[PDB]
This record gives C-alpha cells, sequence and structure tokens, in this order.
RNA sequence: UGAGGUAGUAGGUUGUAUAGU
C-alpha cells in the first residue's frame, strides 16, 4: 500500500576526473586519483614472517583472479592497479627473537605478556624510526598462531587492553608512525593446516579479494587518497560522533565521545575526545555537558575553516542514541545564524526483515522506507545489481535513520547516509551495513580510550586503521 | 557524417558502446588459438556495470 | 558480518529511615 522509494547509487570519483560504482572494478579500470611514488614496508617479526611475507607479496606481484569476479573482481597485480611500485627489495626487516618471545611467553599472566609485547614492538619501532638513516612509511608485523592463540583474556589450559593491535595503536599514536597488523593465518592459509587439513582463513578462492584489501590498505596508509566522493554540496560537514564505552577498571570512566569529520574530502579529520568523567553511567544516556559541546563544534568549524578557508553553511551530526534539547541549546548558542544543525541517529538493532515474495534473491541495498518525514529506514544491506550477489547472509537487516532535532529534507539526509556508506578503505568492499563514520568509530574510540597517555594525537587518519 | 561514439561523461561505456560496433566485436581479432580466458573473464565475464527496473 | 548471549539501565513502580509545620 506504501511505496519503497529508491535512491541512486553515488558514484566515487577515480583518476582522470571519471567514476564508477564499484571500487574494484573502477581502480582496476582508472586507478589513484594522485599517484605515489613508491613506499618502503617494514616488517617486523622471525625469519618464517619475512619469507612469508616476501613470498605472499611475490604471489600479489603477479595477476591473481578470484573464484568468480562478478562479485570479488580481479586482481591484476600492485604495480598493474595502483602504479606506484613494489618488490621484495629495499625491505628494511627488524629482528624479533624467539629468546624474548620464550622469556616473554613462560610469565602465567596474559595480561603482562600483552604488556611486554606491546612494549618490545614499541621500543623496536622507535629504535627502527629514531636512529635509521633509512626510511620506512608503512610497518607491517607478523603475530604467528601460537601468540594469537596464547593472548586470548579466556584461554584456559590494568590500564590496558587485553588485544594486541588497538594497544599497539594507541601506543604508537604519539611518534606518527603508521603501521599496519597482518595475522600469520591471514596471509599463510597456504600452510596454516587444523586438524582435519583445510585453512582455517580460507583465502583460497579469494586470494585476488584479500590481494585487493591488503593493497588498498596499504595505498590508504601509504598517503595516496585511493577515491573520493562525487557530489558534496559547498558547507556541510558530517561529524559522525562516536560514543564508544571505556572500562578503565573503578575510576570514573563515564564518557569518551570522539568523531569524524567530512568536509571536502575522504579522510576523516578526526579530533580527540575528553576522558570526561561527566555524565554518570545512571544516566548513561551518552549525552554532552555544553560546554565540551561548543568546544567540539568549534573544533569542527576551525577545521573546516583551516581546510577550506570559509564558514560551514549547514553541519551534520551523526550518533547511534538520540539527543536531547539542552546539547543543541548549547550548540546553536555558538553557530552563526546561517548554519543548520542536523542531528541523525543510526539503528540497527530494529527488526525489520522484508521478505521476497517470490523470486530467488533477496531486497536489493538502496530501496529505502520512509515513516515521516523526519525519520526512515534505509536499506544499506542486500543486494546490488552491479556485484550480482548479496553482501549480507539470509536476509540483511537495514538501518534505521532519525533526525532528532533540526529541520531538514529526509531525502537529502538519506542520499548523504548512502554517499557516507561507500568509503570502507581497511576492508575493500563494495559496501558495508553501518555507514564509515560509524564504521570506524568503534575503531577509533578504542584507540583514542586505550592510552591515558595521549593528549592531542595526531588527526589525520593514517594511524588508526 | 559519420556517427560519435560517446565518451564524455565516462569511459567504461564508451568502450563498451565501441566493442558493440561491428568488425570490432567482443571476438578479440578472430582469435585463432588461445590466450581467450583472460580477455573473457575481463570483459565478458564482467558485463555488470549498471542496474535494471522491474516491480516486484 | 549477522544472530544469540550476559550486565544492566531509558523512566515510572513502591520499600528504606528520616523530618516539614
Amino acid at each position: 500500500m506504501k511505496e519503497l522509494i529508491y535512491i541512486e547509487e553515488p558514484s566515487i570519483l577515480f583518476a582522470h576526473g571519471q567514476k564508477c560504482t564499484d571500487p574494484r572494478d573502477g581502480l582496476a579500470l582508472f586507478g589513484p586519483l594522485n599517484q605515489i611514488y613508491g613506499i618502503k614496508s617494514g616488517v617486523v617479526g622471525t625469519q618464517k614472517g619475512l619469507q612469508i611475507f616476501k613470498s605472499y607479496l611475490d604471489k600479489i606481484q603477479k595477476p591473481i583472479y578470484n573464484h568468480n569476479n562478478i562479485t570479488r573482481p580481479m586482481f591484476p597485480g600492485f604495480e598493474a592497479v595502483f602504479g606506484c611500485k613494489w618488490e621484495s627489495q629495499n625491505i628494511v626487516f627488524k629482528e624479533i627473537t624467539d629468546e624474548e618471545i620464550r622469556r616473554y611467553l613462560f610469565n602465567a599472566s596474559t595480561h603482562k605478556r600483552t604488556y611486554d609485547l606491546v612494549t618490545l614492538f614499541n621500543d623496536k619501532i622507535i629504535t627502527a624510526n629514531k636512529n635509521d638513516e633509512e626510511r620506512v612509511d608503512v610497518w607491517f608485523v607478523i603475530v604467528p598462531e601460537e601468540i594469537y592463540k596464547y593472548c586470548r583474556p579466556n584461554s584456559v589450559l590494568y590500564n590496558y587492553d587485553a588485544q594486541f593491535h588497538d594497544q599497539l595503536k594507541a601506543r604508537l599514536l604519539e611518534h606518527t608512525i603508521p603501521t599496519q597488523i597482518l595475522r600469520e593465518s591471514t596471509l599463510a592459509w597456504r600452510d596454516f593446516k587444523n586438524t582435519f587439513g583445510a585453512p582455517i582463513r580460507d583465502f583460497s578462492k579469494i586470494e585476488g579479494h584479500l590481494a585487493w584489501t591488503i593493497s588498498t590498505a596499504a595505498y590508504y596508509k601509504a598517503g595516496g587518497k585511493p577515491w573520493k566522493l562525487g557530489d558534496i554540496r559547498p558547507g556541510v560537514c558530517y561529524l559522525g560522533l562516536v560514543y564508544k564505552k571505556i572500562e578503565k577498571s573503578k575510576n570514573p570512566q563515564n564518557a569518551c565521545c570522539a568523531a569524524q569529520m567530512f568536509l571536502d574530502n575522504g579522510d576523516g579529520t578526526v579530533f580527540k575526545g575528553e576522558v570526561g568523567p561527566w555524565y554518570n553511567p545512571e544516566k548513561g544516556e551518552y549525552h554532552l555537558k555544553p560546554k565540551e559541546a561548543k568546544a567540539l563544534l568549534t573544533q569542527a568549524l576551525e577545521s573546516y575553516k583551516e581546510q577550506n578557508k570559509s564558514y560551514p553553511k549547514e553541519v551534520f551530526i551523526h550518533a547511534r542514541t538520540r539527543f536531547n534539547d539542552e546539547e543543541w541549546n548549547a550548540f546553536n548558542e555558538v553557530t552563526p545564524k546561517n548554519t543548520n544543525l542536523v542531528g541523525v541517529t543510526i539503528t540497527k538493532s530494529k527488526p525489520l526483515k522484508l521478505y521476497k515474495t517470490e523470486g530467488a534473491f533477496p531486497i536489493m541495498r538502496g530501496n529505502a522506507y520512509i515513516v515521516d518525514e523526519k525519520k526512515a529506514f534505509l536499506w544499506t544491506l542486500g543486494f546490488v545489481p552491479k556485484l550480482q550477489s548479496t553482501l549480507s547472509m539470509e536476509v540483511p537487516n537495514p538501518i534505521f535513520i532519525e533526525i532528532n532535532k533540526g529541520e531538514a529534507e529526509i531525502q537529502q539526509v538519506l542520499k548523504d547516509i548512502l554517499a557516507l556508506t561507500k568509503l570502507n578503505y581497511n576492508a575493500c568492499i563494495y559496501a558495508d551495513g553501518e555507514p564509515v563514520t560509524l564504521r570506524f568509530a568503534n575503531k577509533i574510540g578504542e584507540i583514542l580510550t586505550a592510552s591515558t597517555e595521549i593528549k592531542t594525537p595526531p588527526l589525520a587518519f593514517k594511524y588508526y586503521i | 557524417r559519420l556517427n560519435a561514439i560517446d565518451f564524455k561523461k565516462s569511459w567504461a561505456k564508451g568502450l563498451q558502446d565501441l566493442l558493440d560496433a561491428f568488425e570490432k566485436q567482443n571476438v578479440p581479432k578472430k582469435p585463432p588459438d588461445h590466450s581467450k580466458s583472460n580477455l573473457l573473464y575481463q570483459q565478458i565475464f564482467l558485463h555488470d556495470k549498471q542496474a535494471i527496473e522491474k516491480e516486484e
């Protein structure tokens, strides 16, 4: 009885000023907008890690294909898709001895085991970056199977997180060093054998997709922008607010809100929030004290001024929970009178499974549902005709947007969200369920709330994923 | 006099429309023996680039 | 990457140990 209005797929800008829907296929067609001249890879690990990383990179030099590449497109080779060169030569390596590994591993406490391993890795990165006459732009540490399976918190035979890469990145924030974490099981599925025999990380049919993801992550961390967005109106900032909960022992952790800002470029000019003991989790509705609200808004405004040399005529605010009215009263007292405030709440737990009456494929991605002029249902999950398969399993679930306060066209915020949800960098996929500013929200909150020693972190995005 | 092949707003659809021209069809240069799987995988197995319309 | 599993709070119910006139 009621229609499902569809929103067209926004095309991402590519090389030579052209646009295509799929990032993989079009990136194989055109390439990156601004080519880099190449980067040096610093692998930190063992000799086995050395040989397996060199073998994997030599494997991804030559073109490799997936099982069917309508869904997971081809990988023509790193030089054949990015332009910048990558070879096994001129690769810097740092020795990780078993003696330190064994001396650390023989301790029973797993948390201090994580502590000493991250301390060793950070110290070796520091002594590789502070005295070596050579230059490394990207680091690729390798964790073997035994370290990953023995550092689990609940494996049975306080100021830091139990997991590795979160606090590695958190302690590596201050020195402005980009790096990537690679599991041994990820790139060595050939010899990674379980009890049965099959690879646990069975990347055999999608080694092209694995090469796609790794190469895109490396080119992102290199410094060259892989892609940008197609259509952006002048004077809009997508401020996706984070409210990742922090559990630093028994001190008042409360709220540690953060944000990612999209003004005119794909990268998120992320500014750290406060440690922030206010708003006792009895009132754990994750609102904002006015002074931090104007602090964050002024931070975004001066970021827009320093990166665009003008004033933003419109503000987008994204979150998961609802918004109050006093925080917006504090917001509007500092905004210019020509601005516009929009607060959109994104939820997933709402149960709504539009089953298909007849056919062989479910509801596609992009078919939105309008309830009111302020709230709507958007399907960023499911079938897409370009990839010719769904991105979900069983039946996908949509996202429910809701403009809390502020007047706006629901179609405008729908198109803005659909344009935002196609910039996943660490994973090379056509689209995801949640938007990118919310997909990266958990990562940025985890990184910025893992080490309290960080005060003013680097506001470029390359040091996080 | 002659037909103008579109290449202005995009290049991939213009390229496939160029492929649609006669005596320049999807067959690669009348392939005698081999070297056909790669190109068919690249192009004719990747025919899908846009959407379609139907009521469901 | 989406569906199940535990701690417990959005916001109004009624049990503890005082004090308004």
